[PDB]
RNA sequence: UAAGCCCAAUUAGUGAUUGCCCAUUAUUCCUUUGGUAAGGGCGGAAACAAAUGGAGAAAGUGUAGCCCUUCCGAUGUAGAUGUGGCCUGGAGGUUAGGACGAAGCUUAUGGCGUGAGCCUAAGAUGGACCGGCCUCUAGUGCAGAUCUUGGUUGGCGUA
RNA sequence: UGCAAGGCCGGAAAGAAAAGAAUUAGAGGCACCAAGUGGGCCUUCUUCGGUAAGCGGAGCAGGCGAUGCGGAAUGAACCGC
RNA sequence: UGAAAUGAGCGGAGUAUUUGAGCUGCGCACGGCGCGCCGCACGCACUGGUUUCUUCUCCGUGAUGCUCCAUGUUGGCGAUGGAAAUGGGGUGCCCCCACCCGUCUUGAAACACGGACCAAGGAGUCAAACAGACGCGCAAGGGAGGAGAUAUGGUUGCCAGUACUUCUCUCGUACUGAAAGGGAGAUGCAAAAUGCAUCUGUGGUGUGCACACGUCAAAUCCGUUUGAUUUGCCCAACACC
């Protein structure tokens, strides 16, 4: 035998194939992983590798948010270079807080109806992942975007909100309910809200 | 123990092995035994007086 | 019937097996809440003042880009 | 489906995921709540606090038509815009209406910077709200 | 509008073609020239495709889709017989001319027609010699119109 | 026990360096069936027709410092009813 | 027609693995089932038991499912079927379905030796 | 006749195959280079030494030998009832195996590693043949995370990517006189793993100067692993 | 003149440093299986009828695994999870079989699978229905609960 | 212009020499959802009560429980593995 | 059994090249005596010389094979038979192994409990509330439900289905306070107890994918790839404000 005491916590859990169920997601991934081992660029590897995880790991993305990251690489870019593709690996929605937005090529999963006629208005053009292989079949000059998970209801109710410094919300349906013994000084105690780490 | 491995490794190993067949032989091994003595004797002999 | 009253035996096993977890580094989770107010009060002056010139840096940066 | 659950796969397991020693009894912590206070008060205290005592004035008999008073940011007025009239919509010229009470609305918030200027019709309005539609070149009006 | 590989995606798991008797996967597409159940195989799945076919007599004939016919299923596949002795080169050029990576398969395919018409004959007649010795006393004879 | 390598001892043969002479040579034990069944040379040789069989082994190595021999039978294992009996070792192949 | 040739079928099992003590009982029948009791000497690996099953004894891939023929057998149930079978006659053998009756196997059986398919239940007296 | 892209790749494939001829010639020179000038060090400091034992002799002196800087450690001990601390020691010394052995730095602070292990390895001073023979029989180097033997001198020129470790003699070079890569040597190679010592052993329970197995035996480690590799 | 105790050796003052026997250990070879697995190939190179070199080559989690090379691990109660993993009654589809004999039943009927099981053979059995595959569904798998009901049974030609 | 704090701009960086002067089958951090368990027992050293116990109670660490295999004739825990 | 034999081994050449061992030069190391004298076992450098004996050394075949399978010799048996083989199955025998299952238990083969046989039956289910993972649709909006309308005012039945609709309802886009009640953008200018101006914009800082500029290292079939790093922007996140 062979000392290896602990070596199955060394292992991660790493997944090959999704779970998607569309045909169309399948035909992006056949295309995209052999394009992620016949080319050396970094783009595809990652691009490959989001198009496996899950719905809830493929956070959508607001418009605005996409204006906004460009605008701040748009300033520090020659005007001789034209302006990068985005490219988010998900859902592009529409954000009616923010409403001149400049033309902007991207290229995403899916777009919201409201988000591809923003897009289209602003003289911009939604494209689509076959197509962003036949013009940057190596990623070039494009900018790779995430959306957001930190503000999901899901992840505001992770942990327990007795112990001091945690803020999570309980699960409860009345608001009302839960409030009194635990939560003000005077009935009892009141949970510390903040705690040194 | 291989003959290709061990030259395909060591490429020097054919002089390695050409010397030793040469300290094996008899009249090599008795010449030097007689002449190494021999001067370890003498150098023994200068070196204390 | 009495049984065991205390032990412990294979807690140090226990502790070990997913190893006993280093400190965070100093770098992170340094709050200065609850910390001596008087310096505290004009720390937050100072970092004030910093936000405040770190604006007015990028637009010089910016102008500058946009310069040549 | 009767097919997937874990049961089909504990055929031939005997004790099902259960145990032989703690086994698969009736109710050994009680019904429903039981021992909120007594033998589960960990479990109340970290994950619901404040679920025990009491709190507040009392209201007899409410009713929430009265309370009715749902709110929109400034900077979602948009929502409620025709897209037609947004882009005609200017500061110093003329500028659509919105009747927030037809709308399902009642306050005027005012969070965000406004994207198109109008004129908007509310029961109510904070006074950030009516101080920015008013320098952004709209106006507040009030209903009833 | 609706390519080859997104309709293998929806065909390979659930077909009218597919065969899996015993875990073996098989194929009864007539414009299979293996039985085996892969996209490259699949001919009445691909926009071209050619398929070595048996013929009256010994000859062997050559059904084609071009791909410029696929929305008419009666003109989809053309059949070109060429006359027994046919060097089974021949027709694997036939079939590299629609599809290049069917050539090795289509040339097989081409020897195997051939080899079993002559083993059909020699099986043929020494049924029929059996059958000279012997009296049966039914023999059915379909009607003429 | 471990039927697939048996022990013989052979007269004469009590020491290892005895028994390492004897390593690769072939080993026969010879028995008898109830009917006669097919041999070599069935029908070449009719008078080898009998019920004597004989499976065929050979010496592999020696076994402790008295001469035993360790003998690995042709693809099968001897009969534990050899225990015992006659075991015939040739002087073949030969490297004398 | 003749199998493909491939490397000599090792079959590193030949016993099967039946039932723990199932000749003691009946109403036990030999197919195998996994021994969960805590004391079962079956289950412990006691060195005189019976054998359990596991990866170990997996037969050659390269020999897996090849019958003593050298074939593998392939289910058919009419005529049209053999010709899935007429590239690949040197692999596969089709076995007629048993409930397949005696007047449809006359025109499978004459039908198969016209084009060289192995049958593994067909004629005996065919194919000699 | 061919098409384009399958001619360009002859093409490219051809130069290849002239590169590749080149290179093992190349190496081989090199590798029979070095090979040479190890052999000469190796016989010359011997002889150094010879000399300046006997001229300390011949005056009543004595020579003191320099402090052995390698020594080269094998598990004698199965992996069942090992404490904590000396579980972890000779999982840091990759002895996770009963007859695995490694080269190490006889230092101040493997020192006192090794005396904390005692009873579970059996340690002393390799010499020349021994270091060769764990090398050309029983080396394997870490490529790509796998155990692969070293079946030609490419592998370990690849593997190393050093100017000072090309060849096999090179590998055997850095682990008998201490080099400065001898971590990188020895880091590289997988953990040798050996046969039991034919003939058996004492006692594995006893140290070395009581009768068994388990001490610093010095140079006597080398007939113990001569019936090992 | 130990086959006892203490000590000490390995064919013995000869000429140098492995007497011998037993493992689910070690080394090594073959096969399986699973990886935090590591790599290659996959634009059919060209040519080639039968009577008289072959076959395959799927851009792929998982199958009879797309094929090939390489390395490492493999026991386990309670327990978790996975399985183009097995089996049963029904439903939507699809494709088949049956009076030249369906279901059921019988077996020194063999073959296949590590297995759950699948399939063939025979009936000197039966007499009318039923198989495969994809999906859907559930009163879906028995050796024991002093388990339920029916039948049988040694005790016993005994008290 | 000195001390304290937060920054900015530069410089230098055997990336840690030499003296025995580390080593690693050395991917670190962050989560979420849950099961069984919550009667233990035996040994090495330490050790409390007891005349003592195959007695009761602890510390460190291995082990059995959950595990067979090769040995001590036989033995859950000893030896080897 | 040569279906790519990579060979010090196969094939071509050549009659030599260079490994040691002896003997040796100069200088330096080393040893001994105390400035340079002696010694030097023959260490380093000149890859020193010498050739006395001791060795063989020099070239050579890519896959235009993606994969699997397929090619000796000599006898015995087998020339179509109630047969010769190999495999499987059955029964006995021999030598070795080998405590009775399920269960509770620290501990069961137990003088611990349930266990005569067989057949058929026999135990994590349905509903509601919530949460997490995964699949799917839409998305700052999502979706009913009840009901109605008509294909259907039709048809035994299929059709209790499918197709269509909603100024509503509900969950969210805003949260806080016991309540009365209030209610969240940035930058700039400035310090008004509701301050002004502008609206293409991450509030700031540190750490941070990809991408873009370079810059080194290694390997290249010389087309590149594969690592590291500088700078800019930093997405998602984390930590201080
Ligand atoms: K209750
Ligand atoms: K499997
Ligand atoms: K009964
Ligand atoms: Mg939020
Ligand atoms: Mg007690
Ligand atoms: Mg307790
Ligand atoms: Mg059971
Ligand atoms: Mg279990
Ligand atoms: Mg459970
Ligand atoms: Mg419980
Ligand atoms: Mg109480
Ligand atoms: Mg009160
Ligand atoms: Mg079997
Ligand atoms: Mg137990
Ligand atoms: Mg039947
Ligand atoms: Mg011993
Ligand atoms: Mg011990
Ligand atoms: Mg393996
Ligand atoms: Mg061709
Ligand atoms: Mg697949
Ligand atoms: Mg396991
Ligand atoms: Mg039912
Ligand atoms: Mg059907
Ligand atoms: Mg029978
Ligand atoms: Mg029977
Ligand atoms: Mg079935
Ligand atoms: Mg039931
Ligand atoms: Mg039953
Ligand atoms: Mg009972
Ligand atoms: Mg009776
Ligand atoms: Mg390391
Ligand atoms: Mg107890
Ligand atoms: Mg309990
Ligand atoms: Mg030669
Ligand atoms: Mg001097
Ligand atoms: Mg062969
Ligand atoms: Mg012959
Ligand atoms: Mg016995
Ligand atoms: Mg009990
Ligand atoms: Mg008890
Ligand atoms: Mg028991
Ligand atoms: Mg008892
Ligand atoms: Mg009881
Ligand atoms: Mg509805
Ligand atoms: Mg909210
Ligand atoms: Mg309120
Ligand atoms: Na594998
Ligand atoms: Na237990």
């Amino acid at each position: 035998g062979v000392d290896l005491t602990g070596i199955s916590k060394k292992s991660r859990v790493i997944r090959h194939h999704t779970y998607s169920t569309n045909p169309y997601i399948k035909l992006l991934i056949k295309l995209y992983k052999f394009l992620a081992k016949r080319t050396s660029s970094g783009f595809n590897k990652v691009v490959y590798q989001r198009l496996i995880k899950s719905r809830s790991n493929r956070a959508p993305i607001s418009l605005s948010r996409i204006a906004v990251v460009m605008k701040r690489k748009a300033v520090f870019t020659a005007k001789s270079k034209a302006a990068p593709i985005a490219v988010v690996v998900g859902d592009v929605l529409d954000d009616v807080r923010m409403a001149r937005i400049p033309a902007m090529r991207v290229c995403a999963l899916r777009f919201s109806k409201s988000a591809r006629q923003s897009i289209v208005a602003a003289g911009g053009e939604c494209l689509t992942f076959d197509q962003l292989a036949m013009i940057a079949p190596t990623g070039k000059n494009t900018y790779l975007l995430r959306g957001r998970k930190s503000g999901r209801e899901s992840v505001r109710h992770f942990g327990a909100s007795g112990v001091p410094g945690s803020h999570s919300k309980p699960y409860a349906t009345n608001r009302g309910k839960e409030t009194k013994r635990g939560r003000r000084t005077g009935r009892s105690y009141k949970r510390k809200a903040f705690r040194h780490v | 123990k291989n003959r290709r491995l061990r030259l395909r490794l060591n490429p020097y190993v054919k002089r390695e092995t050409a010397a030793a067949k040469g300290m094996r032989n008899v009249a090599n091994r008795d010449a030097r035994r007689k002449a190494k003595l021999a001067r370890v004797t003498k150098a023994k002999k200068a070196a204390t007086k | 019937a009495k049984s065991k009253n205390h032990t412990n035996h294979n807690q140090s096993s226990k502790n070990h097996r997913n190893g006993i977890k280093g400190p965070v580094p100093l770098h992170l989770h340094n709050s200065k809440r609850g910390s001596w107010l008087p310096a505290l009060v004009n720390a937050r002056r100072v970092r004030k003042h910093n936000q405040k010139a770190a604006l007015k840096k990028r637009r010089e940066r910016i102008a500058a880009f946009a310069a040549k | 489906p009767t097919r997937f659950k874990k049961c089909r796969h504990q055929r031939g397991s005997t004790f099902c995921g259960y145990g032989r020693v703690g086994k698969h009894r009736k109710h050994e912590s009680g019904r429903g709540n039981a021992g909120g206070m007594h033998h589960h008060r960990i479990n109340f205290d970290k994950y619901h606090p404040g679920y025990f005592g009491k709190l507040g004035m009392d209201h007899y008999h409410r009713k929430k038509n009265p309370m009715w008073k749902p709110t929109i940011n400034l900077n979602n007025l948009s929502r409620l815009i025709a897209a037609e009239e947004a882009a005609k919509a200017a500061k110093g010229g003329t500028l659509p209406v919105v009747d927030l009470q037809s709308s399902g609305y009642a306050k005027l918030l005012g969070n965000g910077h406004i994207q198109v200027p109008c004129i908007v019709k509310a029961r109510y309005v904070s006074k950030l709200a009516d101080k920015k539609i008013r320098k952004a070149g709209g106006a507040v009006v009030l209903q009833a | 509008s609706h390519s080859v590989d997104l309709q293998w995606v929806l065909v390979r798991q659930n077909s009218r073609f597919l065969q899996k008797r015993g875990g073996i996967r098989m194929s009864n597409d007539p414009f299979n020239n293996n039985g085996n159940w892969t996209k490259r195989h699949c001919g009445f799945l691909n926009e071209k495709a050619a398929v070595v076919k048996p013929a009256k007599g010994g000859a062997i004939c050559v059904t084609v889709k071009d791909g410029s016919s696929n929305n008419k299923p009666r003109q989809t596949y053309k059949k070109t017989v060429h006359a027994a002795g046919v060097r089974a080169s021949d027709v694997s050029r036939a079939v590299a001319a629609v599809r290049p990576d069917l050539a090795d398969v289509s040339f097989r395919r081409a020897r195997r027609m051939a080899c079993i018409a002559s083993r059909t004959a020699k099986v043929a007649a020494a049924r029929k010699a059996r059958s000279e010795k012997i009296k049966f006393s039914r023999k059915s004879a379909r009607a003429k119109r | 026990q471990t039927k697939q390598t048996a022990l013989v001892r052979v007269e004469n043969v009590n020491t290892r360096e005895d028994a390492t002479w004897y390593v690769g040579k072939r080993v026969c034990y010879v028995y008898h069936g109830k009917k006669v069944k097919r041999c070599v040379r069935w029908s070449k040789a009719p008078a080898r027709r009998s019920t004597t069989r004989a499976l065929w082994g050979r010496v592999t190595r020696p076994h402790g410092n008295a001469g035993m021999m360790r003998v690995k039978f042709n693809g099968a294992s001897v009969p534990a009813s050899a225990i015992g009996r006659r075991i015939r070792v040739y002087l073949y192949p030969s490297q004398i | 027609v003749k199998p493909t040739v491939s490397k000599a079928i090792v079959k590193k099992r030949t016993k099967r693995f039946t039932r723990h003590r199932y000749e003691l009982f009946p109403q036990l029948s030999s197919s195998w089932r996994k021994p969960r009791g805590e004391d079962s000497p079956v289950r412990r690996r006691y060195k005189g038991q019976k054998a359990m099953p596991n990866k170990g004894y997996g037969s050659d891939r390269a020999t897996k499912y090849i019958t003593p023929s050298g074939f593998r057998n392939f289910p058919i149930n009419n005529v049209e079927d053999l010709y899935m079978l007429v590239m690949q006659n040197r692999k596969y053998a089709g076995v007629i379905s048993h409930t397949v009756g005696a007047r449809k196997r006359k025109a499978i059986v004459r039908k198969a030796m016209e084009l060289d398919v192995r049958l593994a239940n067909g004629n005996a007296k065919l194919r000699k | 006749k061919r098409a384009a892209f399958k001619q360009q790749q002859t093409e490219s494939f051809k130069k290849a195959v002239v590169a590749r001829k080149a290179a093992k010639a190349a190496l081989k020179k090199t590798a029979y280079l070095r090979a040479r000038k190890y052999s000469r060090e190796y016989r010359g400091a011997e002889k150094k030494l010879v000399t300046l034992r006997r001229q300390a002799a011949s005056h009543g002196n004595y020579y003191l030998e320099a402090k052995p800087k390698v020594a080269v450690v094998t598990r004698i001990r199965g992996i069942a009832k090992v404490n904590p601390k000396q579980r972890k020691i000779l999982q840091l010394l990759r002895l996770r195996q009963i007859f695995n052995t490694v080269f190490v730095k006889m230092n101040k602070p493997m020192e006192n590693m090794l005396r904390a292990v005692e009873p579970y390895i059996a340690y002393g001073y390799p010499s020349l043949a021994t270091v060769r023979a764990m090398v050309y029989k029983r080396g394997y180097l870490k490529i790509n995370g796998q155990r692969v033997k070293i079946t030609d001198n490419q592998m370990i020129k690849d593997k190393y990517n050093n100017v000072d470790i090309v060849c096999a003699e090179d590998m055997v070079n850095q682990i008998y006189t201490c080099g400065k890569h001898f971590r990188t040597v020895t880091h590289g190679m997988w953990p040798f793993k050996l046969a039991p010592p034919a003939g058996g052993m004492r006692q594995k329970r006893r140290h070395f100067v009581e009768g068994g197995d388990y001490g610093n035996r010095d140079t006597l480690i080398n007939r113990f692993l001569a019936r090992m590799i």
